[PDB]
């Protein structure tokens, strides 16, 4: 399974960059991830569906990268939408991992 | 457009079959590539991949869960329903069905979701 | 007076390289400035004829083609090389008129775990001819001792289950592969555009 930190804080106004790595060899080479920002209550959702592009509609400016084996969710400024949780997901050689939770609190 | 939503029942006894549907609407099923999922999360933890189906009939399960989990498809009515017996304790969780558009778009519609205990 | 030049491209689902389906095109207009400005063609390399231009230009009895391949013998569809497509599955003349454009197609031809539903030809005892269709899956013999039927030693099937897998290497992934082949004859064209 896909491993991600537990829980990164930041204040309002900075960047911050949510890791997600492929310790686990279920990936061949890595090619697809997508992550959901679950708003806590109702569902999950779509926020970026590639590496890098984003859906349409729901999106301002989110963006993601990766090098090698890690993924990552590039965040603007912008942190004050609410407490929202994220999930890396991405495709293994058997099934369809998604990762852990991580509580983004901002301060 | 696509708009997913659960029916069925939410309280069963421990050793049992469950049968969880979710009907699905404005969009189609054969189209190339298309699909519908189902994911379980436990109160206060991750997600987790139970199965789905795809345009050819194609029933991928997961490999802790492949004896249990088993779907089935009706384009007919447009009706998708989950087989699962042995109900655990451990299986008390939310279940939402999802929606795959394309193999690189991952889960991209989602449903509401329905608290499926499994208790006395 | 147009003809569907964007069904064989955009089509619902292609056959396997040992099925190849063939398509007969008349009556068209050469629109070809679209196709290869459509900046979604990844290898648009076309042998003896120029990739641009074509619309200056018309023939008489153009056909098509439509399989998938591996990323790896992508090149391997071409009257240059041959050995593991073009030797038992489908291999095109030396004297071939057209190109093998293709795109990546790794967003609707594969799922997880193993799909099935693309096969290809392993290896025979006898070559393969140009337009070639061997819709016959007879057990292939190594040699001797003939099984007739049962499978094992030296009985292997010809098609192989081929496992297109979401997560592959640049030339594992799953690539739609399109043949243009321009039957350049004396007669009047039929297929000609402005
Ligand atoms: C196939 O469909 C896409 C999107 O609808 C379009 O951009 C493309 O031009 C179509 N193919 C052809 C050959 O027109």
């Amino acid at each position: 399974a896909l491993t991600q930190p537990a829980s990164v804080s930041g204040s309002p106004g900075l960047s911050i960059t949510i890791s997600c790595t492929a310790t686990s060899s279920d990936v061949g080479a890595y090619n697809y991830v997508s992550w959901y920002q679950q708003h806590p209550g109702q569902a999950p959702k779509l926020m970026i569906y590639d590496v890098s592009k984003r859906p349409s509609g729901v999106s301002n400016r989110f963006s993601g990268s990766k090098s090698a084996n890690t993924a990552s969710l590039t965040i603007s400024g912008l942190q004050a939408e609410d407490e929202a949780d994220y999930y890396c997901s991405s495709y293994t050689t058997t099934s369809v991992v998604f990762g852990g939770g991580t509580k983004l609190t901002v301060l | 457009q696509v708009t997913l939503r659960e029916s069925g029942p939410t309280l069963v006894k421990p050793k049992q079959t469950l049968t969880l549907t979710c009907t699905f609407s404005g969009f189609s099923l054969s189209t190339p590539g298309g699909g519908v999922g189902w994911i379980r999360q436990p109160p206060g933890k991750a997600l987790e991949w139970l199965a789905l189906i795809y345009w050819d009939d194609d029933k991928r399960y997961s490999p802790s869960l492949k004896s249990s989990l088993t779907i089935t498809k009706d384009t007919s009515k447009n009706q998708v329903v989950l087989t699962m017996t042995n109900m655990d304790p451990v299986d008390t969780a939310t279940y939402y069905c999802a929606r795959l558009t394309a193999a690189d778009t991952i889960f991209d519609c989602w449903g509401q979701g329905t608290l499926v205990t499994v208790s006395s | 007076n147009l003809c569907p030049f964007g069904e064989v491209f955009n089509a619902t689902r292609f056959a396997s390289v040992y099925a190849w389906n063939r398509k007969r095109i008349s009556n068209c207009v050469a629109d070809y400035s679209v196709l290869y400005n459509s900046a979604s063609f990844s290898t648009f390399k076309c042998y003896g004829v120029s990739p641009t231009k074509l619309n200056d230009l018309c023939f008489t009895n153009v056909y098509a083609d439509s399989f998938v391949i591996r990323g790896d013998e992508v090149r391997q569809i071409a009257p240059g090389q041959t050995g593991k497509i073009a030797d038992y599955n489908y291999k095109l003349p030396d004297d071939f008129t057209g190109c093998v454009i293709a795109w990546n197609s790794n967003n609707l031809d594969s799922k997880v775990g193993g799909n099935y539903n693309y096969l290809y030809r392993l290896f025979r005892k006898s070559n393969l001819k140009p337009f070639e269709r061997d819709i016959s899956t007879e057990i292939y013999q190594a040699g001797s001792t003939p099984c007739n039927g049962v499978e094992g030693f030296n009985c292997y099937f010809p098609l192989q289950s081929y496992g297109f897998q979401p997560t592959n290497g640049v030339g594992y992934q799953p690539y739609r592969v399109v043949v243009l082949s321009f039957e350049l004859l004396h007669a009047p064209a039929t297929v000609c555009g402005p």
